[PDB]
RNA sequence: CUACCCUUGGUCAGGUUGAAGCUGGAGGACCGAAUCGGUAAGCGUUGAAAAGCUUUCGAAUGAAC
RNA sequence: AAAUGUAGGUAUAAGUAACGAUAAAGGGGGCGAGAACCCCCCUCGCCGAAAGACCAAGGUUUCCUGAUCAACGCUAAUCGGAUCAGGGUUAGUCGGGGCCUAAGGAUAAGCCGAAUGGCGAUUCCGAUGGAAGAACCGGUUAAUAUUCCGGUACUGAUACUGCGAUGUGGUGACGGAGAAGUGACAGUCCGGCCGUCUGACGGAUAGGCGGUUAAAGGGUGUAGAUGUUCGGGGUAGGCAAUCCGCCCUCAGAGUGCAACCUGACAGUACGGGAUAAAGGACGUAACCGGCUCCCAAGAAAACCCGCUAAGUGUGUUACCCGUACCGUAAACCGACACAGGUGGUUGGGUUGAGUAUACUAAGGCGCUCGAGAGAUUCGCGGUUAAGGAACUAGGCAAAAUGGUCCUGUAACUUCGGGAGAAAGGACGCCUGUCGACAGGCCGCAGAAACCAGGCCCAGGCGACUGUUUAACAAAAACACAAGGCUAUGCAAAAAAGCAAUUUGAGGUAUAUAGUCUGACAC
RNA sequence: CCUUUACUAUAGCUUUACAUUGUAUUGGAUACUAACUCGCGGGCGAGGACAGUGUAUGGUGGGU
């Protein structure tokens, strides 16, 4: 699902790119894009509150069906599309009435299938069923938070979420983090992974490409001077002491987390 | 008081002596072509067919004491008159 | 060698004419000090 | 002016090499004008210039101007 | 009488430095009190991908003409971008503006806040972008010219000869790179026609010189290109999402080529005439918003077309602002008539791969101090016996190499490279034969000038291309692709803010943030 | 101007008390919903006297 590129220049040696072939369509929809304004990292007074962010390709913005309400009404899928919005790839379905709309695409899902959501839709991959009728032990994407929201969990590239248990009002869902928290059931999932699972093998392979995706060079706080860092100084190379944030924020260890959020009576078992 | 005074100058003179019904006059510098039509159909009670316009900025006359005591004459705009073909006029 | 001024009237206007200047509290008060001081010219929009 | 960013425009003679897929024509690929810089030397130091000139030199489809 | 004290005036250094790129001048006439410099003519020299031509920004009368030479002009000046006066810029289509929206700005309802105020729409403003309203060639002035005149076009309104928006659809509507085939203009050559001349010295009535022109618009559908392919949305509709009967891309797009064309330029002759002054061969993307490939996946709104809800002919006429002149500069930014900086378009011929280089046309210039003389010394250049790095901190600087084609290329290697490794050979002209072959000719030298790699061996550091101390440091410093650790379950953590609110991100752990290490191998 | 285990303060973070702030069973827990908070669509959900905020207070605090 990837292409190494041969040495022929020193910054293409290591460079390593997607096939790309999973797509089947080169172009998006005309009626479900619209173009996408770049900030700098900049907030609405002006000032840059996020360093590294700058320049890069235009981008469209593509408009991505999270909440999936067309329920009872069967939808087909007609291209696979690529989305520079997001890690994963995007799939355009035309619903039976008229209507059109993008979804995450799926692993396994392919052109010509077709896809349902409700309460009394069959659990196949790329349908939209709430957790209570989802059966126990399935893979999942696309987890609501709250029912009607719309999905805000495991939705890039690769990722996947398992259902083990039903508590009643509650069902109990392993994430990728490796977290363990408890989910309301009148919430909604799609069942299978996220696909584009071979994203996490790619290597750049020169500091070009970075510049490409939006990013700005990063430095490091041992080579500045005291008054822009509390790592700076000293006359040579100095370690710079404990590891710490320009405000001065332990970056070693420090918990974050605030200690009395309410969520907290959900989350079962941690790892993040 | 649209027309402030008619043009005679080495240039408008030879116009006019190649094309009969060609005339100039200096005129308001905010009126426009269909009200400078209207004065000098008025005034002469003639046909006329066709109005150019340019506008002029005044010459800087900058003198000095103490120094630099600027000045400026009036802006003015010129409009260059064409009459029914077979039509004239006479400033005497 | 390039220099610090390299005017642009579009520029000048924005950054200090007379609208801008009334816009706000303290440019009106820039616009006081200068009538009590008895400027001819006001702001850069006299100059023009 | 300068540092960075946002939106919208423009510019890059000629030659060479030959990746993926005999063909094909990639590349922060090569040589080299415009152009962007500023390596070394000479000159200038009440200078033509409050930072330049001459020769030389680097990049020149890109993290470009 | 003194504070490196302040203002004004006048000294000294001194008739000294200097008069701003070493592209260059000489002669004859002229006006004039006055001429190295001004005007005219002959010769010479410089630029010519510019030092020529057209715009934008900025400037604002510097543009043309008459008068003037006090001041300004690094000299004088009869001259000037100088002083004074007069004159000069002409648009239904060009550029703007009127229409639309981007970043951003101002707001409405609301939110926040000792005050001053800070935020906040699909609203309005705001081009550097989009417009379904439309013109090109020539000629005339001392100074304007798609604007005046000529010719030939086009676009709105207006007068006389069932409609459908404020809602909601369609369109508008978009990247990078790459080459090919077809084939104009320009340009070159060959060859006719028209006019004109017979050029210091030997030769030529056969030659020299100037011409022989053209756009928009209209036509054709040619080269060439693209097309044989019953549920998903816009038209028959109710406030875009559970239907049914109905007309198609089978033709679109398009150079070249007709016509516009019995215009025009130069030169002769006298507004008119020669003058209705043949044609070829190359060359040639201006077809092309096309075709092919790739990933980093390439604005918005309006104009223009739908839908329902609510309800041809003629004539007249086309308003506003800009329009001079400079604009790789003596007119803009640099206190200067300053060797600097300044966006876009065009840019002939021979040579060439070329927009490099050299020489030239059109056009523009000889750079606002000269004349003698030819010491020392300095700046920029040229040559040099014998030696050849002995110089010096150091081969600094200079010399040397340098082109095309044909041979031939090592260690090492991440298998791509190293590599133009290194090292060699041929190169002009004439004859013939099928770029080559052979014979011959000339010279010291055939890559002929200008142009145009020096190479090799071995170490330290940094993997690499990049970035940096505007004005003494370009590096081993920074960044980097990549690796680890830590935080963060989404009103995420983190950042900004008094707050509201915004960034993160409209992303969701293959994600985001902090921090250290810095390709790769071990 | 810079540094820190110099001194004294302080933004921020954090602890408890009172207010906002109520009701049952059995103080301290369990439970409830009506204060209060968030989501959906134009009432239904999910929480809940916690959380957040004001005042007071201990700790931390070269970020300043
Ligand atoms: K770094
Ligand atoms: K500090
Ligand atoms: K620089
Ligand atoms: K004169
Ligand atoms: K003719
Ligand atoms: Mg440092
Ligand atoms: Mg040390
Ligand atoms: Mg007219
Ligand atoms: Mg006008
Ligand atoms: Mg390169
Ligand atoms: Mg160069
Ligand atoms: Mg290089
Ligand atoms: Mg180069
Ligand atoms: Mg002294
Ligand atoms: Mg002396
Ligand atoms: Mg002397
Ligand atoms: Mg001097
Ligand atoms: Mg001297
Ligand atoms: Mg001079
Ligand atoms: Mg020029
Ligand atoms: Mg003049
Ligand atoms: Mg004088
Ligand atoms: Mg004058
Ligand atoms: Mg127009
Ligand atoms: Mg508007
Ligand atoms: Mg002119
Ligand atoms: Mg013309
Ligand atoms: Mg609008
Ligand atoms: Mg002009
Ligand atoms: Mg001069
Ligand atoms: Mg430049
Ligand atoms: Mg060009
Ligand atoms: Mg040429
Ligand atoms: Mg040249
Ligand atoms: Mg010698
Ligand atoms: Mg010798
Ligand atoms: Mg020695
Ligand atoms: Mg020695
Ligand atoms: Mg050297
Ligand atoms: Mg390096
Ligand atoms: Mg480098
Ligand atoms: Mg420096
Ligand atoms: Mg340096
Ligand atoms: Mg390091
Ligand atoms: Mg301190
Ligand atoms: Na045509």
């Amino acid at each position: 699902g990837i292409r190494k590129l041969k040495p022929t220049t020193p910054g293409q040696r290591h460079k390593v790119i997607g096939a790309f072939d999973k797509i089947t369509a080169s172009t998006p929809e005309k009626s479900l894009v619209v173009g996408k304004k770049k900030t700098g990292g900049r907030n609405n007074t002006g000032k840059m509150t996020m360093r590294y962010i700058g320049g890069g390709h235009k981008q469209k913005y593509r408009f991505i069906d999270f909440k999936r309400t067309k329920d009872g009404i069967p939808a087909t899928v007609k291209t696979i599309e690529y989305d520079p919005n997001r890690s994963s790839r995007i799939a355009l379905l035309y619903y039976a009435d008229g209507a059109k709309a993008y979804i995450i695409a799926p692993d396994g899902l392919e052109v010509g299938h077709t896809v349902m959501s409700g309460s009394e839709a069959a659990p196949e991959v790329g349908n939209a069923l709430p957790l209570a009728n989802i059966p126990v032990g399935t893979i999942i994407h696309n987890i609501e938070l709250r029912p009607g929201q719309g999905a805000k969990m495991v939705r890039s590239a690769g990722s996947f979420a398992q259902l083990t248990s039903r508590e009643g009002t509650y069902v109990v869902i392993k994430m990728p983090s490796g977290e363990v928290r408890r989910i309301l059931s009148t919430c909604k999932a799609t069942i299978g992974s996220v696909g584009n699972s071979d994203h996490a093998l790619e290597k750049s392979g020169k500091a070009g490409r970075s510049r490409w995706l939006g990013r700005r060079p990063h430095n490091r706080g041992v080579v500045m001077n005291p008054v822009d860092h509390p790592m700076g100084g000293g006359e040579g190379r100095q370690s710079g002491g404990h590891p710490r944030s320009r405000k001065g924020l332990y970056a070693k260890g420090l918990k974050t987390r605030a200690p009395k959020k309410h969520s907290s009576k959900y989350i079962i078992e941690r790892r993040k | 008081g649209i027309i402030i005074k008619p043009i005679i100058s080495e240039k408008m003179t030879a116009v006019t002596e190649k094309m009969s019904e060609r005339y100039g006059f200096r005129v308001s510098p905010n009126a426009n072509k269909i009200e400078i039509k209207k004065a000098v159909e008025a005034m002469y009670n003639v046909k006329v067919e066709d109005v150019n316009t340019m506008r002029y900025d005044g010459k800087r006359k900058n003198r000095y004491t103490s120094g630099l005591i600027r000045g400026k004459e009036a802006s003015f705009k010129k409009a260059i008159v064409t009459l029914k073909k077979g039509e004239t006029i006479d400033f005497f | 060698m390039k220099r610090t001024y390299q005017p642009s009237n579009r520029k000048r206007l924005n950054k200090h004419g007379f609208r801008s200047r009334m816009a706000t509290a303290n440019g009106r008060r820039v616009l006081a000090a200068r009538r009590a001081k008895g400027r001819a010219k006001l702001t850069v929009s006299d100059e023009f």
